[PDB]
């Protein structure tokens, strides 16, 4: 399955989402290199990511390693492993970071876990032909640092174009918050955005965003930054209607 | 503080399997690359496998592909090798090795066991015969020793008298498949017919010890 | 890809400069080896030191030509050193070089040793010749039963370099059968070596002393 993905072609009986283009996840002259079993494929910036091949609903696994060349030398700029959550017309990436390059030595590495979130993409829905009304329910997952088990749940009211959920069951706590009632806005290329708050007894954690996805508005798809005591924890979003 | 420790070698028929282990401290197991390395008898490094710190994605070496599988558990900190159709060439020591990264097979191995030795081949255990390498009757210095012939598997200990002078040369695979090596010391022709001069022989990987007297005549 | 350590062998004396070459056909490692211990990380690109690894040791070199430079040389320096190419896959090692202690030429101490009569009620005769403290380490041990030449019977072995007079010592064994043994009554030893003016044989007559 995961080797599927850096070796075999696109099939189209593959179910979605097929394709994942690799813009943020991987950066103009660097060279991303993803791991699988025995398998191992290299990605540039604009590259597709044969997402067809996982498993959707799921957190996909992959060792990566991203490297530039400086004057004639390949530097290791980061190692550790690259997450995909897969939807029908959505999808998301994530690194977790177990060494990067030390800046002020040239060929050393240096222990530091990060967690991030990396390209979030898909059919993006337009804002001008939402659903005009009614209310829809997503559920799905909520994936931080070595936890992949929070539960996203999510509502929009086409009617008041407004939105609201929370996050449940990630081993973290402080994690588990609540995602305020927030706006859907349009962004500068008219994708459906929703920008709010992050809550926690009524108070300001952080903030998150998402996206919504598909020609139906069947998922959302987005991050939440979560102020927290030992700083800024970011969690992948992802969660579709039934 | 990095220790490896690698345990599981020995010897083994060809076709047989073997599985190694490689217990670690010092370091944050779960975040690094391991890798294995091998050295046959007399020669160079060749690297053999490697295993990512998820140990979602394995590298080997096209000579041992298929019959060879690495592993880990983190839990334990240790890693594994599972040695399968085991042939001749797969004679050597085995060195367990921590990557400097986290991806496999792309980063110095900056930290290294003490290595185990595994052979391959169809002879059997077998403890060594001890024969004299009586001195000469006939410079101011004379040379005695001791004949450790006909052993299998490596390495034998040869301690003289419980010091100084001595050369236990490395042991040559026989004709036979067996080992042999010798041990000689040069002490005072003045000392001969004045003092014991007794080797000792340990042998255990076949459980021996023997004492043997290297007198004149 | 093949790496290629030039030349195989380097004799230098301490406090003198070594230069090591790895060709490829980048990032390369460099690691040391001494006598009966496991090989350890020296350098790694670009000149990058492990942890207690002296500023003694540098690298530098791209395209093909990489060398590690050890500007001091220290007793301790004298090992084996291993070049390493981890940036392409499949991992590749060089073949490897010896750092020995430099010296002049010393004569070797030659020895022979009649079989035991243990050895021979086994039903085997072995018949060593010593090679003791002597430089370099290149020489030949011919064996010649009843004044013959032999060939195809014996083997040698040569030890480490001594860590305190810069010495080799090689025993060469020639084996063969009792019933063949108690035939002949001549057994020699020649040795071949650059500080011989003319090659020494040792020599004992079976039965005698």
């Amino acid at each position: 399955g995961l080797a599927d993905a850096l070796t075999a072609p696109l099939d189209h009986k593959d179910k979605g989402l097929q394709s994942l283009t690799l813009d943020q996840s991987v950066r103009k002259n660097e060279k991303l290199k993803l791991a699988a079993q025995g398998a191992e494929k290299t990605y540039g910036n604009g590259d597709s990511l044969n997402t067809g091949k996982l498993k959707n609903d799921k957190v996909s696994r992959f060792d990566f390693i991203r490297q530039i060349e400086v004057d004639g030398q390949l530097i290791t700029l980061e190692s550790g492993e690259f997450q995909v959550y897969k939807q029908s017309h959505s999808a998301l990436t994530a690194f977790q970071t177990e060494q990067i390059q030390d800046s002020e030595h040239s060929g050393k590495m240096v222990a530091k876990r990060q967690f991030r979130i990396g390209d979030i993409a898909g059919e993006h829905t337009s804002f001008d032909k939402l659903p005009e009304g009614g209310r829809a329910t997503y559920r799905g997952t909520a994936f931080g640092s070595d936890d992949a088990g929070g539960k996203l749940t999510y509502t929009i009211d086409f009617a008041a174009k407004q939105g609201n959920g929370k996050i449940e069951h990630l081993k973290s706590p402080e994690l588990n918050v609540d995602l305020a009632a927030a706006d859907i806005k349009p962004d500068g290329k008219r994708h459906a955005v929703i920008s709010g708050s992050v809550l926690y007894n009524q108070a300001e954690k952080g903030s998150y965003s998402l996206g919504i996805f598909g020609g139906k508005a069947q998922e959302v798809a987005g991050s939440a930054e979560v102020k927290t005591v030992n700083g800024i924890r970011h969690i992948g979003l992802a969660a579709k209607q039934l | 503080q990095v220790q490896l420790v690698e345990s599981g070698g020995g010897l083994v028929q060809p076709g047989g399997s073997l599985r190694l282990s490689c217990v670690t401290s010092g370091f944050t197991f779960r975040s690094y690359a391991m890798t294995w390395v091998r050295q046959a008898p007399g020669k160079g490094l060749e690297w053999v496998s490697s295993i990512s710190h998820s140990g979602g994605s394995t590298k080997y070496a096209d000579s041992v592909k298929g019959r060879l599988t690495i592993s880990r558990d983190d839990s334990m900190d240790t890693l594994y090798l599972q040695m399968n159709s085991l042939r001749a060439e797969d004679t050597a020591i085995y060195y367990c090795a921590k990557d400097q990264i986290s991806y496999p097979a792309a980063s110095p191995l900056d930290y290294w066991g003490r290595g185990t030795l595994v052979t391959v081949s169809s002879a059997s255990t077998k403890g060594p015969s001890v024969f004299p390498l009586a001195p000469s009757s006939k410079g101011g210095t004379a040379a005695l020793g001791c004949l450790v012939k006909d052993y299998f598997p490596e390495p034998v200990t040869v301690s003289w008298n419980s010091t100084s002078g001595v050369h236990t040369f490395p042991a040559v695979l026989q004709s036979s498949g067996l080992y042999s090596l010798s041990s000689v010391v040069t002490v005072p022709s003045s000392s001969l017919g004045t003092q014991t001069y007794i080797c000792n022989v340990n042998h255990k990987p076949s459980n021996t010890k023997v004492d043997k007297k290297v007198e004149p005549k | 890809i093949v790496l290629t350590q030039s030349p195989g062998t380097l004799s230098l004396s301490p406090g003198e400069r070594a230069t090591l070459s790895c060709r490829a056909s980048f990032s390369l490692a460099w690691y040391q080896q001494k006598p009966g211990q496991a090989p350890r990380l020296l350098i790694y690109a670009p000149s990058n030191r492990a942890t207690g690894i002296a500023d003694r040791f540098s690298g530098s070199g791209s395209g093909t030509d990489f060398t590690l430079t050890i500007s001091r040389l220290e007793p301790e320096d004298f090992a084996v050193y291993y070049c390493q190419q981890y940036g392409s896959s499949p991992i590749t090692f060089g073949q490897g070089t010896r750092l020995e202690i430099k010296r002049t030429v010393a004569a070797p101490s030659v020895f022979i040793f009649p079989p035991s009569d243990e050895q021979l009620k086994s039903g085997t005769a072995s018949v060593v010749c010593l090679l003791n403290n002597f430089y370099p380490r290149e020489a030949k041990v011919q064996w010649k039963v009843d004044n013959a030449l032999q060939s195809g019977n014996s083997q040698e072995s040569v030890t480490e370099q001594d860590s305190k007079d810069s010495t080799y010592s090689l025993s060469s064994t020639l084996t063969l059968s009792k019933a063949d043994y108690e035939k002949h009554k001549l057994y020699a030893c020649e040795v071949t070596h650059q500080g011989l003016s003319s090659p020494v044989t040792k020599s004992f007559n079976r039965g005698e002393c």
